[PDB]
Parts: structure tokens; sequence; C-alpha cells
RNA sequence: ACACAGGUGGUCAGGUAGAGAAUACCAAGGCGCUUGAGAGAACUCGGGUGAAGGAACUAGGCAAAAUGGUGCCGUAACUUC
RNA sequence: AAUUCCUUGUCGGGUAAGUUCCGACCUGCACGAAUGGCGUAAUGAUGGCCAGGCUGUCUCCACCCGAGACUCAGUGAAAU
RNA sequence: CGAUGUCGGCUCAUCACAUCCUGGGGCUGAAGUAGGUCCCAAGGGUAUGGCUGUUCGCCAUUUAAAGUGGUACGCGAGCUG
RNA sequence: GGACCGGAGUGGACGCAUCACUGGUGUUCGGGUUGUCAUGCCAAUGGCACUGCCCGGUAGCUAAAUGCGGAAGAGAUAAGUGCUGAAAGCAUCUAAGCACGAAACUUGCCCCGAGAUGAGUUCUCCCUGACCCUUUAAGGGUCCUGAAGGAACGUUGAAGACGACGACGUUGAUAGGCCGGGUGUGUAAGCGCAGCGAUGCGUUGAGCUAACCGGUACUAAUGAACCGUGAGGCUUAACCU
């Protein structure tokens, strides 16, 4: 069940006794706990609500703190909801960590992107630059062409423009598992994932596989 | 040259519709002399929160 | 499109920055107190404190390190005869930025930067 | 790099030094050659002790590169400059019956395995 | 949260030599060749200090017979039978990339023997 | 028209570097030039560095780059010598 | 060919091919000697062709530091 | 006819299918394997060198792929000239 | 010479992301270096010559380094291929009746989405005082007394044009300094000794420290009030009142 939460905590090597060194990414799972199981009379689906981690008492406001009080004292980082599959669930004393992937080979990861501002067009939308030697008078970079012909008099919605980049979702959907540790909450994955060390992320089983 | 029809009082007045921010943060007062200042700024008497600041 | 920085860029070139900060750090140990622009006084707080952490030294390889990189003609000995020793048991925190308002009629953030202890 | 109309030396016996690559091949086109890429080649000086004609057009395979090789290990092995060896049309394996340089034990590719099977240092 | 700085060290070895540049190390490693496990030895001069923790590559340049020959190896890799501190290098630079432009006796490194 | 990135004939000629009233650093002597402070966006004008190939760019090695000086040695076709 | 349109006529050279380039051929649409011929050393803000050298022109882009723009405060236009 | 920039390119896109190339089906004068051919189908997709300022057209390399058309036979208040 | 199927093996074209593979860039770092002026002189340290010059590179970034797929299922069709059968005793793919099926269609996969004002669903949190006046679903005034929360005040960033937004403003970690770690560079800068001296040997596997991240109370980061209050319009059947 559920989409499991963690953090990118670094990069390492696992080696082989054939000779290859094999660089891999390290993820630490913070685990998820149940706060309610929902009835089929709501929306037409059986569903579950889950929370994560603990946070210091000098943060979180009363509208969120009272919803952590109805199940414990750990609190913080908000709430998630998911639909149930192949089994009926209970709330009392129940939690989930890396044992969720004990028979899973590929995973699906969702995180956030780095801030880049208004970001422009050359890197953002691959608007290829032009000559700085021979011709091209004050046209070193030109942002494509916003109109397909000079008769219509319109710019169309089927085109890209410069604008705020970062703080949005990013994903990798075919990511291979290497190792898990049910005592240390380790998830060890093939290659690299979006964002630097300390990036907060959620993980699911891979479905395009 | 660069525009069609001399721009209207409504169109030019739109800039006035964003004005709601209160001036000078409504100041702070010194609780030991009654003079006003900005919320972390120093008095004309060389004092801040009832003690001496800066060489004068 | 800057990705990270640890020390303000500043207006005017690197050959002005160096010449101005060595002179103004000299002026700060020569007068104990300066009034100047806040972001520039924070950049002064970066350079005056490692000089006070040097001013507690006595080794032949430290006592006259880079004399012409931060040079004076009045307090050259007073720096090591009193001023470095005045903070040599303290571990950091040798100054106060003293953030105030106005340099002219308009509010640019001003700093009345001072030593954490003064002679008179 | 290694591309079309490019001067490329040969580790093949009596193959000369002035030899030129004219097409990089192996399936759907990829611009550049490395260790294990097959090329279309021509001989520009041929030498008097030679074995192929000046101006002739035949096949070869790249075996030495300034770029080096890393794909099977993740750590690079690097050679000095760039070189190839001459390759038969239908009769399988290289034309060289003695082939120069130490080569590598990763050159065990089934269609090229004769090179590590002559007299290599590895 | 606890495993920061841990799984980026847990695959490291406990004792591996600090040779620095210009030194020789005499490395022995295994290959499998799609047939059978075989030991092989590589010799040359070290061109960099290998100071990067678990992510430490080390580079050895042969330059003793024929032209060039330069190999990269992983410091913490299990496939290493032997590595040593064979010959010293009395060098005054951090990188030896300048040996790409040396030949004959000028391409040798001195040990000083003192 | 302007505290105007323009124009305007000669004379005198201290030390180190260099062949040199080229040109690097200064003496003697003079100047410190009339918006300022922060920020460190797109996009530009004024600079620096680039691994592999290599003119594949373009009508065109345009432009940029390496080369760059000094004294000796040495120097082809052809020639009105 | 600054001279011959379809015409890159005709034979060869080099090429990886070449209306480009070169050696030549000659029933030259409309070569021809002072509104000069033909050619040679030296010569040119020299056209085209070939190669070597070096190269961010290009392959194909990526980074660093300056001055504006952006924020504040003083000073502040025109065609129409 | 009080502005009504010229060849090609560089450049950035969009619509048509009388489908080039891709998917599905058939007729066949189709033995395999390929062609010849047309009923459906528009989600996606289609040359590098040599000559010319070139588009045209010829040659080298040659097709997963160098189709045909509209938008001033698109494409100068971008660029080149 | 020598197919399709759904299912594997392995590549091309493309894009996005990582900085951990290797390489590059890197004027907050270290080493080398030409000339001259200043600091009176020396030992030397600085200024000027684009960042004078050449050689490595922390942190930051990055492609040439590197990974990966645009799949199956589900629903339902078009072209096509067919069944059973009436009008038309039979015949007939079609009328009545029922199938399968395409780079297409809708899902499935990923993202945004209730101003979807079609303002939906579900949960948490807070406010429980009263008068005065008018021709009043309009408001206006004051006392008594103030919440959940938001901003401002700030310290600041991996967030950024400005706004905005994450972090931090004490049972302490936002930025700086100070320390300790961890990279980089390559053996202090003086003092002896070896030598005709440029230079070498010893102290010294050294010195110097910044951006990466673990400490530390050393320096800095107000009292508070304005916005948001005092239970918030209407009605139906049944019950409470």
């Amino acid at each position: 069940m559920i989409g499991l939460v963690g953090k990118k905590v670094g990069m390492t090597r696992i080696f082989t006794e054939d000779g290859v060194s094999i660089p891999v990414t390290v993820i630490e799972v913070e685990a998820n706990r149940v706060t309610q199981v929902k009835d089929l009379a709501n929306d037409g689906y059986r569903a579950i609500q889950v929370t994560t981690g603990a946070k210091k008492a000098n943060r979180v406001t009363k509208p969120e703190a009272g919803h952590f009080a109805k199940a414990g004292v750990e609190a913080g980082r908000g709430l998630w909801e998911f639909r149930l599959a192949e089994g009926e669930e209970f709330t009392v004393g129940q939690s989930i960590s890396v044992e969720l992937f004990a028979d899973v080979k590929k995973v699906d990861v969702t995180g956030t992107s780095k801030g880049k501002g208004f970001a422009g067009t050359v890197k953002r939308w691959n608007f290829r630059t032009q000559d700085a030697t021979h011709g091209n008078s004050l046209s070193h970079r030109v942002p494509g062409s916003i109109g397909q012909n000079q008769t219509p008099g319109k710019v169309f919605k089927g085109k890209k423009m410069a604008g705020q980049m970062g703080n949005e979702r990013v994903t990798v959907q075919s990511l291979d598992v290497v190792r898990v540790d049910a005592e240390r909450n380790l998830l060890l994955v093939k290659g690299a994932v979006p964002g630097a060390t300390g990036s907060d992320l959620i993980v699911k089983p891979a479905v395009k596989a | 040259a660069v525009q069609q029809n001399k721009p209207t009082r409504s169109k030019r007045g739109m800039r006035r519709s964003h004005d709601a921010l209160t001036a000078v943060t409504s100041l702070s007062v010194d609780k030991t002399s009654g003079e006003k200042h900005l919320r972390h700024h120093i008095t004309a008497d060389g004092y801040y929160r009832g003690r001496k600041v800066i060489a004068k | 499109m800057r990705h990270r920085k640890s020390g303000r860029q500043l207006n005017r070139n690197s050959s002005h920055r160096q010449a101005m900060f060595r002179n103004m750090a000299g002026s700060l140990v020569r007068h104990e107190i300066i009034k100047t622009t806040l972001p520039k006084a924070k950049e002064l707080r970066r350079v005056v404190e490692p000089l006070i952490t040097l001013a507690k030294t006595d080794s032949v390889a430290n006592r006259r390190l880079a004399f012409a990189r931060t040079r004076d003609n009045e307090i050259v000995a007073k720096l090591f005869n009193e001023l470095g020793p005045r903070f040599a048991s303290r571990a950091g925190g040798y100054t106060r930025i003293l953030k105030c308002g106005f340099r002219a009629g308009d509010n640019a953030p001003m700093a009345y930067i001072e030593l954490v202890d003064r002679s008179e | 790099m290694i591309q079309e109309q490019t001067m490329l030396n040969v580790a093949d016996n009596s193959g000369a030094r002035r030899v030129m690559c004219i097409k990089v091949l192996g399936g759907s086109h990829r611009r550049y050659a490395g260790v294990g890429d097959i090329i279309k080649i021509t001989i520009k000086e041929a030498i008097p002790r030679g074995k192929v004609k000046k101006g002739d057009v035949l096949k070869a395979v790249v075996v030495r590169t300034k770029k080096g090789v890393r794909r099977p290990d993740g750590s690079v092995i690097r050679f000095d400059g760039n070189a190839c060896v001459l390759l038969n049309n239908n009769s399988e394996q290289p034309i060289g019956t003695r082939i120069f340089g130490p080569v590598t034990r990763e050159l065990r590719s089934e269609k090229f395995m004769k090179i590590i099977s002559l007299a290599p240092e590895v | 949260s606890n495993i920061i700085k841990q799984l980026e060290q847990e695959q490291m070895k406990q004792d591996v030599p600090s040779f620095r540049p210009g030194d020789t190390v005499e490395v022995k490693v295994w290959v499998v060749e799609g047939s059978k496990k075989r030991l092989q030895a590589f010799e040359g001069v070290v061109i960099a200090i290998r100071n990067r923790g678990l992510h430490s590559a080390f580079t050895v340049r042969k330059i003793s017979n024929g032209e060039g020959v330069e190999r990269v190896f992983q410091t913490h890799s299990p496939v290493v039978d032997s590595i040593s501190v064979k010959r010293r290098g009395a060098v005054r630079k951090a990188k030896l990339y300048y040996l790409r432009e040396r030949t004959g006796k000028a391409a040798r490194i001195k040990e000083r023997l003192n």
C-alpha cells in the first residue's frame, strides 16, 4: 500500500567480484504511519490516510497540530491519502517502511526541481543560439518565432515561453532497486535521481515495467 | 508615430488601484522618552531600548 | 544566473575592493569605530576578524605575515601590543555591525560598526 | 573523434602510416568511431614492402584511441593517439597476421578475437 | 534520520597506502575473460594523490615500453590481490600530466635515496 | 550652443627596462574628471578560459588563435643580375 | 580568355566527385598589334584552386569577472 | 503608384494528403523473398559531400529516410546581401 | 535465396536529469615567474603591466562523462473479416440479432486541475460581552475585552528582477566569526649546515585555508499593534426548544 516518503542522502559504490565498480544512490526512508482507513460509502473507493516523521514543538500551527493529536505526538510534514488494493487494512499501531519493496525490482520516484528564476530560453527550451562572428546583426540569441506566418496576426497556445522554473515536481519511472535494509531504512538504487543531497522525495512501485 | 488615440483617465489611473500599504510601518515609540523611530532604529538622544549607542 | 556565493560581489572591480578593504580595515583598528554602508560593513566584518585572530601570534612566520597587504604607519605595533590580545581568549565575535538608518535623506541601510570592546 | 576523410594509422603489418577513414559503419548511422567500430578505409602511400594497393578501398576496425575505453568497467584505459587494423570482406577476422601494440583483454569480441590470439602483451 | 556520511563509507577498506604522485605502487588484479579467473600485474608511476574517500580513483602511467599506456583503478575495489609502496617520487607538483610531454631519461622519476 | 569620448604649430627631455623622443614601471611635477548606494534577473556591451576533431563554418579561415624579436648559420623557381 | 549565348564544346590531369582549378585541342557566334600586341624579373587593401601550420569559425556548447538593465533616492524627452 | 525591399540561403513553424515513409485490409499477371497496384489511415516521421551566389541540373557517397503541395512557389519591423 | 505473431536479445534518432563514474571550467585557494615603483635599508611583502605571465584546482557549475524510455492491461470502435436470418419459401454480412479488430479513439502512465464560482468531498483549529442612533437587507459610534492565523520587525537561502516562498530570531544553529573535520596546493620563514655560487641538505610527509559539513554562545536576528473577534442570512417534515 501507499507512496512511501524518504530523502536523497548521498552517492556510493557497491562493486562486483567480476571487476566493475558500480556507482549507486543512497535514499533514507522516514516511514509512514496510518491515521485513518476510509469506507466504500465515500467517493466509491476504499482509501487510507498516512502521516510521516516527527517535528519540534516550536513549529506547526493548531489547525494541523490537532490532527496529529488524534493519533499521537510525533507530528509535522502534513498528510497524504491513497486508494487500497488487494487487502483490507486497520489503523491501530500500524506503520510501513522499506519492507514495502521486499519483492519489487523497479520503482517510481517523485521529487522537486531546483530554482532557476525566469530561466530564459536557451537552456530551458533549447532555443539554439546564432553567430557572434560573421553576420547576425544584434541577433546573437532569438527566442524562436512566436508567429507561423505574418497574415494570422496571432500567437498560439501551442508554443513555449520563458517563465518561473523550479520548485515543481520531477520524476524517474524505471529506476532499479539494488538493496534494502529493514533495520536502517536504506533504499539503495541504480544510478542517479533528480535533485541534490538533502532533497525530499516519495517512491512507488514501477508500473510501466 | 507610436500610439492610436490619446490614452484615457481610467487606463492611466489603474496604477492607483494597488495602493494600500500603510506608511512608515506606523513607527515605534521609545518607552523611556516618548520620541518616535523605525522598529530597530536609534533615537536622536543617542539611545536604544534604554541604553547608550554610538559614539557622538 | 548565479548558482551559489559566499561573499558579496560588490560594485567597482576586484583591484578597488582589495585596496579599499585593506585601508578600511586599517582605519577600523586605528579608530575602533566606523560608519559606512551595511552590506560593505558585513564584508568588512569578514576581513577585520581574521586579522584579530592573527594579532595574538608571536611566531617568526606569523608576526610579520604579508605586511604590505594590510599596511599602516601609526598602529603597526599597537595591533599586537594590545588589540589582538584583547580578544585572544574569546573565540570569535570581536565586533558589532550596529544596523541603523540613513546615510543621506533616503533610507539606505547604514552600519555604525564597532569593536566588541573599546579603549575609551 | 574518428570520422570520414580522416587520417588514421594502422597497427597492421606493412600497412603504412598514411591511411584514411572514409565511412563509419555498423547499422543506422552514428557519426564517430571508437574501439570495436568497423570503418571503410583507403591506403594513401601503401609502402614498397606493402600488401594492399595505393588508392584501394576496403574494411578496417578501430583498436587504439586517444579517447580511451571505459564502457565495461567505468574507469578509463587510455592509449597514445588513434589506430586501426585491416579487415576481410567475407573471410572473417583481421588481415594482419602480426599486429602491433599490447592491446587489451576486453578485445575478446567474437568477430575480432584473432587479435588477442596472435602475440599480445596482455 | 541517521545514515548521512555512512553508506558512502561502509564499502571502504581499513588500510590502503598513501603513495602520493611520482611514486610506484605495483598493482595486481583479477580478470575472468568469459572463461577462467586469471591474475595480472600493472606497473607505472602515479599521477595524482587519490584523496576523495570511497570515490577515489587512482591513475597509473606505464611509459616504459612502446608508446603511452595509462590505466585508472578504484582504491576501495575488492578485485585487488596486492598493492604496495614500491618506489618513491621526489616531485614538487600535485599532478604529473606533464609526463604526456616527456620522453627518454627526462620521462623518469627520481627517488632521491635520502 | 554644452564642465562635449572631436580638432588645434614648436621648444625643454632625470633613473630602471628596451635598439629607440616605440613601449613596461617611476622620478621632478600635475591630476583625482558633477548622480549616488544596493542587487547580482532575462538581455546586451567591455574582458578571460576551454577537453576531442578541425574549416566540416562562410561567397570567403571573415574573425579569433598559435607564431611574433635579436645575432649568426642557412635559403628554391626565375631574373632587367 | 574580362573576348565563344544553350556550352560543365573536346581530350587528358588531379579529385572521393568537381559548371570551380590545371595541361592542352582549335572550321575563334563577336582574339589580333600605339582607342597597342605578347611576355619576363620585381610588384598588389590581388580573384580562384591545392596542401601544410595553428585555431571555439564549426562540430556544440559550458564556465568565470566588468558595466547597465532590476530596487531605492536626486535630476529628467520627442515624433504623433 | 503619399513606399507597393530584390535572388537563393541562413532561420522558425503550421495546414493539406490527390499517403512519400510508418499501421491495418485487399486485387494480382503474387512460389519463397520482393515488386506491380489501390481501399482505409494525418498520432509520429523524410540526405551528407563536389560544381554554382545559386534555386535548377550533373557527379561522389547512397536511403530508416534525399515526397508532392498550400501559407507573398511561407520564411528582410529575425539574419545575409 | 528464404515472411508475419507476442515475446526476448542488441543498436540508431531524441529528450530530460545526475556530478557519483572520467574530463573540462573555476579573478574568494596554493605553487612557479618577468620587469619596475613604494614600504628609509636588508630579509621580503605589496602596487602596475587585460586576471601582466604559466601550472594545478576546493566550493559552485558542466558535457565530451552517465542513466533511461515513449510498455502491457482495461474499455470501445473505424477499415476489414464473418455468423445466424426477415423483407425476397431460397438467397443474403443487416433489417430485427451477435462478434472480433488499427501507428487511430478513451483510459492505464506522468503533471496541472473546484474562479469546475458546476465554487464538490472529508478532517483539524479559533472567537460564547453589551448598549446607543436613523425614513435601516444601508451603515455609523463607543465602552468592556481579544482568539486561531497572516503580515510587518527582522538573521538569511540551494528562493528570487522586484514581489513572493522554505529556513532561523534560546531547554538555541539563519548568517558570520572561532574551532574541528574534509578537499586543494606541494615542504613554513626564519635559522643552521654543504659549496666558488646560482643552489642543495636539516628542522619538514611541511605550511596556508575559503565556499563542502559536525560543533560553538563568541557577534547579530525589539517591546508589540494594525489586519483577522465576541458564534455568523432563510426555509421544509419529524423531534428538541
